[PDB]
């Protein structure tokens, strides 16, 4: 919970950036089931791209 | 002709000025980018839970 | 091994994008360093570059 508030976080602090609602929706999927179906870094490519 | 020449130059001279601050604008995000990259949050403390 | 085959045959199978010997030494330090020290990020982060 503390990860995806921070990430969150992190992606408004920047609003220069700009994360469709799909995409932050796909974000969230990412971050909600780490471990069980997808690595961490599968985020950082999100917000990398 | 020598005065028209004169505001030429000087209206030319204030465009390439413009010019050159958004340059520098468009350089300055560039570094703010780079800057952000490092700036993301990372799954340290998720990870070794 | 293999990996760093494939990515090295992707590369020449583009010749439009032109990868100087010195990017080419970073991405070969970087694949050779999976998981001891740099995740997959740093590679394709450079071919993405």
């Amino acid at each position: 919970q503390r990860l995806e508030h921070q990430v969150f976080t992190w992606i408004e602090q920047h609003p220069k950036l700009i994360f469709s609602n799909e995409r932050r929706q796909e974000i969230a999927r990412s971050i909600e089931g780490l471990y069980e179906e997808n690595r961490y870094e599968q985020v950082r490519e999100k917000l990398l791209a | 002709k020598i005065k028209e020449c004169q505001e030429t130059i000087e209206q030319l001279q204030l465009e390439l000025e413009e010019l050159k601050v958004q340059l520098s604008q468009y350089e300055e995000n560039l570094l703010q980018a780079a800057q952000w990259k490092q700036t993301m949050p990372t799954d340290q403390e998720l990870n070794d839970l």
